[PDB]
């Protein structure tokens, strides 16, 4: 539907503790002020959108009922796909992987998908703002999250810790959601200057290609010019 | 002559050595891939993962002599130290003249269309001569390889499509008017020469850059000395220094820490999960102050 | 009346300039904090 | 700052950390990776001194 | 003129043109030949700046 | 296996060259004269070693 405007999607890029440093690193990030697509069409039917994956995605739900819980990724989104069904009362729980032949997408109800056989892998793991901000990239889908309690964005800065890194190994050309106020964006290769605190946390960042100033800040490795 | 000369450097030597590997599970699931009764075709090579296990590589030397054993980024006999942080293992059967193609940067019908290693590849390619088990007098046609594809493969991708490929210009359906099946069987026979005989290839793929690890370490651990210049080995990270109690607020996420110049300055103990700081052992230049040979042999 | 017997102007001149190298017995700093980076902090062989 | 930061560079080696090269590889390969690091370190020091 | 002239030197490489090295050789050898050209050209810039 | 840097039952337990070895390794096929139909049992290898 509409497009929004925010500076979100920063996460800890590695497992190394750093403090009181300015660290210049290159990874895939949601660029600052990049166009982000914002999303009751189903009512009692489905008619859900199907999106591209491109290189990787950022997705952040702020829904009291967690209507969107799972996702399907795959080359074509046909009968041989990666149905990453994740139904969670908790932050992340009940992950499933690899193909299923049929999907579940009944007022105030949720049906399970029914398949004839699992002919490929199976993996499991069990665990007002409730922003399930996360990232999806790489041979392992590294899902990050941060919960900072209305449901409108404060438009502040917050970094995401990793939650899970289950193995995947699949093409992931396309992406679609699984349903029982959402923000979806796309990642691009970017270099960021990340500001670390005295503690092991990131407090700010500069997107080194957004504009001439940010580029200068990255060249000098400083937030003051 | 009279004066002050800088002649050498003092170093404080360690007095003890420590090894702090994680709790050993005694699981060594390597015979499952090496000693399997059936191996996958190269066009659809098999993949497994090893995690929460301890490796001991003498078992594969007990398993069999090998045709080839080539490691990149690591050498044999060093695999009994921390050897992996993320473990995969690929398994396939290939032709002898193509064994040289399972290596970084190589080209050919397997490197291009069936299985490719990245140019920046760390791991070991182990090839065993399997004629006794894979060859049949009529030919073993269970093994297929891809001979036609539209483009070259990328590292570790698995193309299992069977869609008909056309080499000609007129878009055809079915087989035989320049439309060809993308896979071809190879009938392995006991009478083929060394280059045409079947070989079973197992590729152990891993990265040694990540801080945590859930695999490797047949080595016995010791007790954790603190506040004393020691040598240490923490999950494959080795060095000399003084270990101290840390007050750094590490996240449960983070395993190692680094200082202002991106060198390690802290570790998470693999058995206790306590954060320890690493301070290098004291050192510095040494200068000799002498009145000179023609005055006195006393020095400071 | 001031230690080091500097003039008021000398005192200002010394206070204005920031010295990053800070030569002294660097072992006094020891650890207990994030490394200062003063620029090898001795440990990499630069003193 | 530049002279110290150059220690983290690889100069074509598999790793910028000398202990990792010695741990992972046996002498005949370690000598090549070490020679690559030595060449880079001499270039850094000679530039600094100049 | 000396810096521009140095771009035509091989510095021990099979070819002075990076595209010829990448086209004619496999990546493994190409990285070595490129490292030789990089070493020579970097030395040329360091000499110029000095 | 009779070469610097190699591993195996002979390189490990019977005959290992220095990794900086210089000299020539010369080998030839002796089957015509050395082998016997009953078996030539004058040759053996250590085959294990602590
Ligand atoms: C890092 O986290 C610690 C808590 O683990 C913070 O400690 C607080 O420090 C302030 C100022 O000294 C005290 O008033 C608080 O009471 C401390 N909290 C606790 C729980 O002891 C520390 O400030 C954090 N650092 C940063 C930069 O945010
Ligand atoms: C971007 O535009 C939207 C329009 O609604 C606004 O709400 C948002 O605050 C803007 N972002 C910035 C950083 O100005
Ligand atoms: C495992 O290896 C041993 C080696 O002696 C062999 O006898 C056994 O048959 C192998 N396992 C299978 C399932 O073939
Ligand atoms: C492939 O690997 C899986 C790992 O779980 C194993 O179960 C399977 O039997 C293997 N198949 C072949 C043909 O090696
Ligand atoms: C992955 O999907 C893309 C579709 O964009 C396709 O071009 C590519 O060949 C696929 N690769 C494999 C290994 O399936
Ligand atoms: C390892 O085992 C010891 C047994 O006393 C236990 O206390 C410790 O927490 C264990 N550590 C891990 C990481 O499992
Ligand atoms: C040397 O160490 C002692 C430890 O008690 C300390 O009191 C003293 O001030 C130190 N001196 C210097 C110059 O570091």
């Amino acid at each position: 539907q509409s497009y929004t405007n925010f500076t979100r999607g920063v996460y800890y890029p590695d497992k190394v503790f750093r403090s009181s440093v300015l660290h210049l690193t290159q990874d895939l990030f949601l660029p600052f002020f990049s166009n982000v697509t914002w999303f009751t069409n189903g009512t009692k039917r489905f008619d859900n959108p199907v999106l591209p994956f491109n290189d990787g995605v950022y997705f952040a739900s702020t829904e009291k009922s967690n209507i969107i819980r799972g996702w399907i990724f795959g080359t074509t989104l046909d009968s041989k796909t990666q149905s990453l069904l994740i139904v969670n009362n908790a932050t992340n729980v009940f992950i499933k992987v690899c193909e299923f032949q049929f999907c579940n997408d009944s007022w105030m109800e949720s049906e399970s998908g029914v398949y004839s056989s699992a002919n490929n892998c199976t993996f499991e793991y069990v665990s007002n703002l409730r922003e399930f901000v996360f990232k999806n990239i790489d041979g392992y889908f590294k899902i990050y999250s941060k919960h900072t309690p209305g449901r409108d964005f404060p438009q502040g800065f917050s970094a995401l810790e990793p939650l899970v890194d289950l193995p995947i190994g699949i093409n992931i050309t396309r992406f679609q959601t699984l349903l029982a106020d959402y923000y979806v964006g796309y990642l691009q290769p970017r270099t960021f200057l990340l500001k670390y605190n005295e503690n092991g946390t990131i407090t700010d960042a500069v997107d080194c290609a957004l504009d001439p100033l940010s580029e200068t800040k990255c060249t000098l490795k400083s937030f003051t010019v | 002559e009279k004066g002050i000369y800088q002649t050498s450097n003092f170093r404080v030597q360690p007095t003890e050595s420590i090894v702090r590997f994680p709790n050993v599970t005694n699981l060594c699931p390597f015979h499952e891939v090496f000693n399997a009764t059936r191996f996958a075709s190269v066009y659809a090579w098999n993949r497994t993962r090893i995690s929460n296990c301890v490796a001991d590589y003498s078992v594969l030397y007990n398993f069999a002599p090998f045709f080839a054993f080539k490691c990149y980024g690591v050498s044999p006999t060093k695999l009994n130290d921390l050897c992996f942080t993320n473990v995969y293992a690929d398994s396939f059967v290939i032709k002898g003249n193509e064994v040289s193609q399972i290596a970084p940067g190589q080209t050919g019908n397997i490197a291009d269309y069936n299985y490719k290693l990245p140019d920046d590849f760390t791991g070991c390619v182990i090839a065993w001569n399997s004629n006794k088990l894979d060859s049949k007098h009529s030919g073993n046609y269970d093994y297929w390889y891809r001979s036609f594809r539209k483009s070259k493969l990328k590292p570790f991708e698995r193309d299992i499509s069977t869609e008909i490929y056309q080499a000609g210009n007129k878009p055809c359906k079915g087989k035989g008017p320049n439309c060809y099946f993308p896979l071809e069987s190879y009938g392995f026979r006991p009478t083929y020469g060394v280059g045409h005989q079947p070989y079973r290839v197992v590729v152990l793929s891993f990265e040694l850059l990540h801080a945590p690890a859930t695999v490797c370490g047949p080595k016995k651990s010791t007790n954790l000395v603190k506040n004393k210049c020691v040598n240490f080995n923490f999950n494959g990270l080795t060095g000399t220094g003084v270990l101290t109690k840390s007050n750094k607020k590490f996240l449960p996420f983070q395993q190692f820490g680094r200082d202002i110049v991106d060198t390690t300055d802290a570790v998470r103990d693999p058995q206790t999960l306590e954060i320890l700081d690493i301070t290098p052992c004291s050192f510095g230049g040494v200068s000799v102050i002498t009145p000179g040979t023609n005055t006195s042999n006393q020095v400071a | 009346s001031k230690p080091s017997k500097r003039s008021p102007i000398e005192d200002l001149l010394f206070n204005k300039v920031t010295l990053a190298d800070a030569g002294f017995i660097k072992q006094y700093g020891d650890c207990l904090g994030d490394i200062a980076a003063r620029c090898a902090q001795k440990f990499n062989g630069l003193t | 700052n530049t002279l110290v930061k150059q220690l983290s560079s690889k100069f074509g080696a598999i790793s910028s950390v000398l202990n990792d090269i010695l741990s992972r590889l046996d002498p005949p390969e370690a000598e090549v990776q070490i020679d690559r690091l030595i060449t880079g370190r001499l270039q850094s020091l000679q530039t600094y001194v100049t």
